[PDB]
């Protein structure tokens, strides 16, 4: 290296704001793009150590390289203030989050080349950064079907199948993250269920990435269960379990429209259905017209079964003669 | 996970009888915008709780270093600041001494 | 907890930098009055 | 020499990832003390600095008072 | 290439040195861990090859 450049890199790494400011304003020969033993220039060192004051001073320079990689590094470490400061750079005007812009050295990029800022922020589940990027139009691209035979997919398969499959799992790791699920869609519970099913299907189709897709579908199940765990009153519980009761058709004979619960059972969420908030609603449906029999012990219920067994012809006779009756209403209950 | 596995099996059992379906047993069946408001309320509550749980994670070596670097930058800012404060000040007093 | 400690350092930085900047601004104004008096 | 180029690319990527994993380790009592010692040295530097700033300053004003 | 050869050498020395068998087995496992971790970072077929 050089004495001037080494001093500049040392000052930019260790937060020596006055020295870097003086060198930026007084040298005219030191190049801002000088790199250290690891190929990290002043901006990457300042971002890596979370030096916001040095970061802004460097960003005010015009010929500063590795700005996109600096944004990616700031996103991966959290550093909300530095991320916003870098987003203030003119290179990200109106959006760059949809070549070689994110390279961290002459050859290569710090992360996988398909990982854009929105995907990286979703991976780290930085809720503040994800909210910022979503507000600017950043979206994860929803990769096509595994057996899609279109031209764009076919070109990626021929160029590199290893990188194309890794790009697909990276996109799904971003979509399946709770940070992206809750902030991107109006109905995160509906989206999490459908994405959980899709990732479960892809685990069987892709044997190579079966463990990854099973892990991601478990994240969507965990999000929906955790979303149900926060409910505090019956109105919020019904909004998670049943859905939009206003636009739902209805449940049969006054029941709470179990369509979403049926979908959860099909997708084997296994923890959303087994949750105490969900079990309470199903138990009320189970003992539909038998309020007193819920509290009775198991011995009483055993005697009820024997009593029904002895009087079984009488109950059948009642159902034929008087379907719309006190006994007919009770018999149609799921527990009866 | 056994408790969760059984409760799902019981719930699948319940949904069998939820349908109107058949009421008589085997021997006798031969004979003939508040929702949008609540979702916004719960999504925000999820974000706050998710951030609380992230704050409940143990501190690592990387996080403590970012804190260490903060102290390091503060030292450079304050030492230069006070040194600059006296240099400009003593220059003014030097002008005062020249005026006499 | 470590963040609450980090925020302490962050607030201390704003207090000290403004404090010393205010100390010199009031001081240099007094010297400016001294220079005007000559 | 594409193999030498790729090995350099992967070695650098290994070093960066190795340092990230080391940063993912839990903080110990020794590391927190090094941070505590930083605060301790900063206190001595700043308190002496400001004390020196006023001592030199008040001496100059004392000379000004003598001049009258 | 170096990690593979050193892993083999330390594996041999674990059998020869009974006193330090646990140490040399531990060190040869480090060389295996390094080579596996180096392979784990590959992102495209060219780096994998
Ligand atoms: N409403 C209702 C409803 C009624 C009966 C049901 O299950 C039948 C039952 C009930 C008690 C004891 C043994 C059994 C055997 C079941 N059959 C059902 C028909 C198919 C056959 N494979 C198994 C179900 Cl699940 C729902
Ligand atoms: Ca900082
Ligand atoms: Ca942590
Ligand atoms: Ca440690
Ligand atoms: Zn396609």
């Amino acid at each position: 290296l050089s004495i001037e450049e080494e001093r500049f890199l040392d000052a930019a790494e260790y937060g020596n704001i006055p020295v870097v400011r003086k060198m930026l304003e007084e040298c005219h020969s030191l190049n801002v793009n000088c790199v250290d033993y690891m190929g990290q220039n002043a901006l990457q060192l300042a971002v890596a150590n979370e030096h916001l004051e040095i970061t802004e001073l460097l960003l005010k320079k015009e010929n500063l390289s590795r700005v996109g990689d600096a944004l990616l590094l700031a996103i991966s470490k959290g550093y909300v203030r530095i991320v916003e400061a870098i987003l203030s750079h003119p290179a990200f005007a109106e959006g760059k989050r949809l070549d070689d812009f994110y390279a961290y050295d002459e050859d290569g990029t710090r992360f996988s080349h398909d990982v854009t800022p929105i995907i990286l922020a979703a991976h780290c589940q930085e809720y503040e950064i994800v909210h910022t990027l979503l507000r600017k139009g950043a979206r994860i691209e929803r990769p096509h079907d595994y057996f899609c035979k279109c031209n764009d997919c076919n070109q990626k398969q021929k160029h590199d199948s290893f990188s194309h499959s890794r790009s697909r799992i990276n996109a799904y790791k971003g979509l399946a993250s709770p940070a992206y699920l809750s902030l991107s869609s109006e109905d995160p519970v509906m989206t999490a269920l459908e994405l959980s099913n899709e990732l479960a299907v892809l685990a069987n189709i892709e044997k190579e990435f079966k463990n990854d897709y099973k892990k991601l579908s478990m994240q969507c199940k965990d999000f929906v269960v955790g979303l149900l765990d926060l409910c505090r009153n019956t109105e919020e519980v019904e909004a998670i379990l049943n859905g939009d009761v206003e636009t739902l058709q209805s449940g049969d004979h006054g029941r709470p429209n179990l369509s979403r619960l049926k979908l959860a059972i099909k997708y084997e969420v296994k923890k959303f259905v087994a949750h105490p908030n969900c079990q309470q609603q199903l138990l009320s449906i189970w003992y539909e017209n038998l309020s007193g029999l819920r509290q009775q012990t198991m011995a009483v219920k055993f005697l009820v079964v024997l009593a029904v067994a002895i009087g079984l012809p009488f109950l059948a006779l009642i159902y034929w003669f008087a379907p719309c009756s006190k006994m007919g209403k009770i018999m149609r209950g799921p527990f009866m | 996970d056994a408790d969760v596995e059984w409760k799902f099996a019981r719930a699948k059992l319940w949904f069998s009888y939820f349908e109107e379906g058949r009421t008589l047993p085997v021997p006798f069946n031969l004979v003939p915008r508040q929702y949008q408001k609540i979702m916004k309320r719960l999504i925000k509550r999820y974000v706050l709780q998710a951030q609380i749980d992230k704050e409940s994670d143990e501190v690592n070596e990387g996080e403590l270093k970012e804190i260490k670097q903060d102290i390091s930058s503060l030292r450079y800012e304050l030492l230069e600041e006070k040194s600059q404060n006296t240099e400009d000040l003593a220059e003014l007093i030097r002008e005062l001494g020249e005026k006499l």
